């Protein structure tokens, strides 16, 4: 039984909620600048109930709102025969062989640039049941073609939408605007955590605290304190190593581990970031907050909507995560050798950003919090003016030309994006 | 206490005067700087006595004994001091990032004067060699 | 008559003035 | 080449001070001499500062290593005559100098704020604003704001203030231009001298505290400042619902000039459906005391009545927003962003 097609849609109206909870409520049109996409599964709104696939566009609006829109859409794969003349025999088989997972099928003989599913879940089940009779050919059944095209960017690429561009979602569809190119300015959080560990050896989540977390949001820098660790308040203070590069900190003293991540998680919502950036926060930040998080009996997922993928990584629907590691290690063309966070200041931002022997740095929440402040939110300020100067216009702007949220633009392989971008063109 | 600084000379003699040509202020100022001890003998008037027609070390000026204690060559940024008969320093006229103003106080009325302007200085950081 | 050479330079930290130090 | 001569003994009166490009320019100004001034407060401890009529600049001492000998051009009464072995690097004499002075320290300049000195008989103002380490326009405008004339006590500056006003709508007095003269004859008309206080100095200073100068009127200034005076006096005590406080406040008056109300005049005094006076040089100078304190005096804050009240405390100087989520946490709601703290 499709006891999980419930699953999912449970899963689909999470996500509808924390959406709506973060400013995006679904638009209808009656019979905004994209910033992310996602697939999901949505119920009957416009005696067996599954869902039908389809994909959310979030946009930003032009008055310094924000909205989210769906567009539904057949999922549908092919399949290819050997003997022409016969092929409407094969029709006759599979409808009758798929008859539990097809929506419908189409015969075409030559065209220029067929058989179509209610759902993902369906599709696949129909390449399950396709995929013996296609090893076993080592009843006439040609192979599938090479190409795997995501369900997300198979809308993407029919419906010709592309994020970063802007459109009018109408009845009809989106309608681009040519006219307008300038982008749209999303709401920009960076940060970076500082945390405990042993002497002479890696933090380790299960046992080591955090003890501050820098961040910066639209160019103004924030740092939050664990005063369980942390001996003294920290008070106010300017570090702006370039004007380019302008940093007023604003200082939250909490008691305790579990305030300081309250006082973050709130803050986000309070702000909404539709980017979040890190780097190398994919390895150690965000598991590293998500296990305090637990910790203290706090859901990140149902406090901001952020929870790991299949890769282990740390996804939202409506937040991009630009790790800044991936960007460095794949497209900034340095050296192994210069890829460490100093490294990249140096060469990419052009001064001498702070540096601390990570020994010295639980001692020193003690006995000197001020320079281990200094170091924290010298990181946060790398972080932030490195994502801004260097990786939101190309990633946002190789978004305008492939079909992926920033998220897998960032993370892909560089022969997964030319495959992409072949497809497309085709 | 308070008192004003009193630069009518310094603006008349700065508005009669021509522009600045080289690092010598218009009103016939200038200043240099050695990253030292300028070690001077300290009886100028036995000295005086003692000196030849050959060294002219010491001359008469306003009741005051002066000692000519070396010379300065300005070759455009570059700059040599000669000191004494066998002392050559290597320096640079730089420009101060902040001008200073040199200002008399005369203790007497407690007045201040504006005497001149900086306008550049000649400073030698490196080590003396031989002539 | 010579000159004494300082190896380098060195300017101290700022210093606050009072009315003593213009007028000593 | 140039030769250089030193005087056995340099004059410790020249001193170098620093040249920032306003002073260079103010100094460099031909139609107005003496627009510089050395102020201080006394002889042996104050530091001290260099005002123009607008502006103020500390001065700050910093001795260096090296040895910087002021030289000035002569001409020789004799001429200089010696013999040149060196034959390479030397040119022929053409000018000479002489060391004067030696400075081994400079003085730097640093644009700074002032206060007034009100230790102690001084007399008159410009020997007050002498030992004060202040600016002239800074100490005009404090000596102003505090109703100086020695220094008018409360009590006494806003009976003055009553009987000016009394006076003033009694003779009618013209409200777009008014004169020292025409007010201190409007007051003291049928009282005799002797117990008359209120000379012409008096009306001058409260002029200049309820007023700018004719002396405009400032109204906002005079009705609001006669509001927060009736707030010391009725709900220095108890607190009161808004609006039976608000009745029994609006009942107080000056005479016959109206004064018109609103929310932001009953604002930046007050605490909180109820209302109690409040004060803001009595509250914990620590900023997170200062907010814990406050969050304790009331469940709930309004914008307005707040704003003012934050804008003094904390000295960073960054945005107004900023400094509210800082200290603190909002949670707004339809009509106006109203802040509280768990």
């Amino acid at each position: 039984n499709y006891a999980l097609s419930a699953q999912q849609l449970l899963n689909a109206s999470k996500i509808d909620d924390i959406d709506s909870m973060m400013g995006f409520e679904r638009y209808v049109p009656p019979q905004g600048w994209l910033t992310n996409m996602h697939a999901t599964l949505v119920s009957q709104e416009t005696t067996t109930n599954q869902g039908i696939s389809g994909v959310d566009f979030y946009f930003l609006d032009e008055e310094g709102g924000s909205f989210k829109s769906t567009v539904v859409y057949d999922p549908y794969f092919f399949i290819a025969c050997n003997d022409e003349s016969r092929v409407n025999d094969v029709e006759e088989l599979v409808k009758k062989y798929l008859e539990s997972c097809l929506k419908s099928l189409q015969i075409i003989r030559k065209e220029d640039l067929k058989l179509s599913f209610v759902n993902s879940n369906q599709l696949f089940e129909a390449r399950k049941l396709l995929r013996p009779i296609l090893q076993d050919n080592a009843h006439l059944i040609e192979d599938i073609r090479e190409y795997d095209v995501p369900y997300h960017v198979r809308v993407s690429i029919d419906k010709d939408i592309r994020v970063g561009k802007w459109y009018k979602v109408t009845q009809q569809g989106f309608i681009e605007d040519t006219r307008k190119i300038a982008f749209a300015d999303p709401v920009v959080m960076a940060f970076a955590i500082a945390t405990t560990k042993p002497p002479l050896k890696f933090p380790d989540s299960a046992v080591d605290q955090i003890m501050m977390i820098s961040y910066m949001i639209d160019g103004e820098g924030f740092l939050i304190t664990n005063r369980e660790i942390i001996s003294e308040d920290i008070e106010d203070f300017e570090y702006t190593p370039k004007p380019e590069y302008p940093g007023f900190f604003t200082i939250f003293n909490e008691n305790d581990e579990v305030a300081l991540l309250q006082r973050f998680f709130e803050h986000i919502r309070d702000v909404r970031p539709t980017v979040i950036s890190t780097f190398n926060g994919d390895f150690f930040d965000w598991p590293f907050i998500h296990n305090r998080s637990k910790i203290h009996g706090l859901d990140m997922f149902d406090e901001i909507g952020f929870a790991p993928d299949a890769e282990g990584e740390y996804k939202s629907s409506y937040c991009s995560h630009m790790d800044c590691f991936r960007w460095v290690k794949r497209d900034s063309y340095l050296p192994q050798g210069s890829q460490g966070l100093k490294a990249v200041t140096q060469s990419k931002l052009g001064y001498n950003p702070i540096e601390l022997d990570p020994e010295l740095m639980t001692p020193y929440a003690f006995e000197k919090p001020q320079h281990l402040s200094e170091y924290s939110v010298s990181d946060a300020v790398a972080t932030y003016y490195l994502y801004m100067k260097y990786v939101h216009p190309f990633i946002f702007s190789l978004c305008t030309i492939i079909p992926l949220n920033p998220d897998e633009t960032l993370r892909k392989g560089t022969g997964t994006l030319c495959e992409m971008l072949l497809m497309v063109q085709a | 206490p308070s008192v004003d600084i009193d630069a009518s000379q310094w603006q008349k003699l700065t508005q009669s005067r021509e522009k600045q040509t080289t690092v010598i202020t218009p009103l016939g100022m200038m200043m240099l700087e050695i990253q030292g001890e300028l070690e001077l003998p300290k009886d100028f008037a036995s000295l005086a006595r003692r000196d030849s027609p050959n060294e002219g070390r010491f001359s008469e000026q306003d009741g005051e004994t002066l000692i000519r204690f070396g010379s300065l060559q300005i070759d455009g940024e570059r700059a040599t001091l000669f000191v004494g008969k066998k002392q050559r320093l290597l320096g640079k006229v730089t420009k101060l990032d902040v001008p200073m103003g040199i200002m008399h106080f005369n203790s007497k009325d407690n007045k201040v004067e504006l005497v001149d302007v900086m306008k550049y200085k000649v400073i030698f950081k490196d080590r003396p060699l031989p002539i | 008559i010579w000159v004494k050479y300082n190896e380098g330079f060195s300017n101290a930290v700022r210093k606050n003035v009072t009315w003593n130090n213009l007028w000593e | 080449s140039i030769n250089l001569h030193s005087a056995p003994e340099y004059d410790p009166s020249y001193k170098l001070i620093q040249l920032t490009p306003e002073l260079l320019d103010i100094i460099q100004d031909p139609v107005q001499n003496h627009q510089l001034r050395f102020k201080s407060l006394d002889k042996d401890k104050s530091e001290v500062v260099l005002c123009s009529h607008d502006k103020t600049w500390v001065l700050k001492q910093r001795k260096h290593s090296n040895t910087v000998l002021l030289m000035r051009e002569f001409v020789p009464e004799q001429p200089i005559t010696f013999d040149e072995t060196l034959l390479f690097g030397l040119s022929k004499p053409y000018m000479d100098v002489v060391g004067f002075a030696k400075t081994e320290s400079e003085f730097e300049t640093r644009e700074t704020h002032g206060e007034l000195n009100l230790n102690s008989v001084i007399g008159t103002l410009e020997e007050l604003l002498e030992n004060s380490p202040c600016s002239a326009l800074e100490g005009i405008s404090k000596w102003h704001k505090i109703g100086g004339s020695c220094i008018l006590s409360q009590d006494f500056l806003f009976k003055a203030l009553h009987v000016l006003l009394m006076s003033a709508m009694a003779e009618s007095l013209d409200l777009q231009h008014l004169n020292v003269e025409d007010t201190h004859h409007a007051v003291g008309k049928d009282i005799e001298d002797e117990f008359n206080p209120y000379t012409r100095e008096i009306i001058e200073t409260v002029l200049n505290k309820f007023a700018v100068q004719t002396w405009r009127l400032r109204i906002p200034f005079i009705a609001q400042w006669y509001g927060i005076q009736a707030l010391r006096k009725y709900v220095s005590g108890i607190s009161m619902p808004i609006d039976e406080f608000l009745i029994k406040w609006k009942s107080l008056f000056p005479p016959f000039f109206p004064c018109d109300i609103d929310i932001d005049m009953l604002r930046g005094y007050h605490f909180k459906k109820t209302v109690q006076y409040i004060a803001k040089s009595t509250l914990p100078m620590d900023p997170k005391e200062r907010f814990k304190v406050l969050f304790r005096l009331q469940s709930q804050w309004d914008l307005e009545d707040i704003k003012p009240l934050i804008e003094e405390l904390n000295s960073r100087g960054m945005k107004i927003d900023s400094f509210i989520m800082k200290y603190a946490r909002r949670k707004r709601l339809g009509k106006k962003t109203v802040v509280t703290s768990r």
